[PDB]
RNA sequence: GUAUGUCUAAAGUUAUGCUCUUAUUUACUAACAAAAUCAUUGAACUAG
RNA sequence: AAUCUCUUUGCCUUUUGGCUUAGAUCAAGUGUAGUAUCUGUUCUU
């Protein structure tokens, strides 16, 4: 049987969802700056 | 002015696995390969392109040797593409012109200076005069080397939004397929600016490569999230919920992706210097393969008829064979 | 079985309009940033610093 | 052995903080959530009735 | 239809089970659309 | 005398950040299109 329960735990599984690198000091000082 | 030396016509030719190791090497271009595409249907040469500004061709068999250089570009290569009946070659580089090689003598059939990077170019399947040109003004430029009016420019499609990343026919050659730094995927039909299909998503990253499963049923993206994703050919071209690959790096780079001749595998660079490998069915992650030189490796691609061969290449310039 | 889609669809929604735009906005920054990069690191190999 | 000793607990009393986030993003009979943030709400909610 | 925001990309060079084909259901969005009964008449018109 | 993991206690450690007339009203729609989505069938597995 549907329960207010089960339709909550279906909303939740529902809801519940890239690593760059710093090759140089351009690059360091870009994301310092941004940070 | 341009200039081509020869070395040996070459044109005539003389269920897979996957690849474990690098068996051999060339030369490449010193200061890194930024091309590479194997002669289409049967395989036996090789194109490649590089930072030195120039163009080569190796042979895939016999002694391995390096047959035609091409010497037309004042800056690095950015794409290349063989025509459908190998003739012909395109070359586009930094220098912003795209040019036209004759295969075997070498020479250049046709001159476009553009007023912006040709970022990527294609060619017509059914068609060798017809190609298209993808720009960093994002505009795609469709000409027809026949017609003298506009220099060929017989068509402009303009709908993307920032600068093109790729370019790729369906294998018909009726439509096809484009990606843009815009964050957008478009289909379009041949001459008419109008995308019939529009690919974007809030959680979809740019795709800076695109490619046809030899089935010609789907086709597959590089994204710059490291993942691999997959389309319908099929009108509505919805995206595949469960062919996805992973594993591999790519994000900050172009690397380029190929499919077995038979289909059954999926294959990309790296940004580490290797070479992964997945099976086309359950997009599990079967091998990885170092490369040397320790450098990323944009440039892979499957030969046409080898159950296995590979090759790759990237910034360390010499280009190297996996089986 | 309809009812329950939407129920659910509806159930889940948390933020208004602003911060949505501004997730999206935020992805659409970093691929923007990653596409610099690429085109830095390509001018940086080709010894175009 | 001050800079090591001081790193060494840091080091510690945070892996320790992120088993016990684990353990409470796993455990379940609180009160239905839509998101972590309501999970963890609800439970502290819980802790009230003691 | 606005407010309003964002973009414009060479050079004017700084030295080193799980899916697919495809026929439907449902929801949302569309200043897109001159739609046949109830001597020719909604007709260029509506915005925070 | 020094580790490791349990259990309790303590700590709550991503653990609801204003106001007014519950701020107000609405939730009947054709064609075509766009996006998501549903059942079935083969196919994948």
């Amino acid at each position: 049987h549907v329960s207010a329960e089960q339709i909550l735990r279906d909303v939740y599984k529902k809801g519940q969802k890239t690593n760059i690198d710093i090759l140089d000091l351009e690059e360091l000082r870009e994301y310092q700056r941004r940070k | 002015e341009e200039v081509s030396h020869f070395y040996g016509g070459y044109l005539y030719p003389p269920r897979c696995y996957l690849p474990k190791k690098v068996i051999r090497n060339y030369p490449g271009h010193p200061e890194g390969t930024t091309a590479l595409k194997f002669l289409p249907k049967t395989g036996h040469l090789i194109l490649s392109g590089g930072n030195d500004h120039t163009i080569k061709i190796w042979d895939f068999y016999h002694d391995y040797e390096c047959l035609r250089d091409f010497q037309g570009h004042n800056k690095p290569i950015k794409a290349l593409r063989f025509t459908e009946d190998c003739q012909s070659f395109l070359s586009s580089s930094f220098d912003r012109s795209v040019k036209i090689w004759d295969t075997e003598t070498g020479k250049v059939k046709t001159r476009l200076h553009l007023n912006s990077t040709p970022a990527d170019v294609e060619s017509r399947p059914t068609n060798p005069h017809e190609f298209i040109v993808g720009l960093s003004n994002s505009k795609i430029l469709h000409y027809d080397d026949r017609v003298s009016e506009n220099q060929g420019l017989v068509q402009t499609y303009d709908h993307h939004l920032s600068s093109i990343l790729a370019l790729k026919y369906f294998p018909d050659g009726s439509k096809f397929i484009s990606s843009s730094e815009d964050k957008t995927v478009r289909i379009w039909e041949n001459q008419i600016n109008v995308p019939i299909k529009q690919i974007s998503d809030t959680a979809q990253h740019s795709m800076p490569f695109l490619n046809v499963h030899p089935s010609q049923n789907y086709f597959c993206a590089q994204s710059m999230d490291n993942r691999i994703y997959s389309f319908s050919l099929k009108p509505k071209y919805k995206r595949h919920p469960k062919k996805i690959f992973k594993g591999h790096s790519s994000a900050g780079y172009g690397i380029s992706l190929a499919f077995s001749g038979d289909g059954r595998y999926i294959c990309s660079g790296d940004s580490k210097s290797r070479l992964f490998t997945w099976d086309w069915n359950t997009s599990r992650l079967l091998n990885n393969i170092k490369i040397p030189g320790n450098k990323p490796i944009t440039q892979v691609d499957w030969h046409p008829q080898e159950t296995s061969k590979v090759i790759c290449s990237g910034a360390a310039g010499k280009i190297y064979v996996c089986d | 079985k309809e009812m329950l889609a939407e129920a659910r669809a509806r159930l889940l929604n948390t933020q208004g309009k602003k911060a949505t735009r501004k997730i999206r906005e935020r992805m659409l920054e970093e691929s923007k940033r990653i596409a610099e990069l690429q085109k830095r690191r390509e001018l940086k190999q080709a010894g175009i610093n | 052995k001050l800079a090591v000793s001081l790193q060494s607990e840091s080091k510690k009393r945070y892996e320790a903080r992120k088993r016990q986030m684990q353990n409470a993003k796993t455990l379940y009979g609180v009160e239905s959530f839509i998101n972590d943030k309501n999970k963890q709400f609800n439970e502290k909610l819980s802790r009230e009735s003691k």
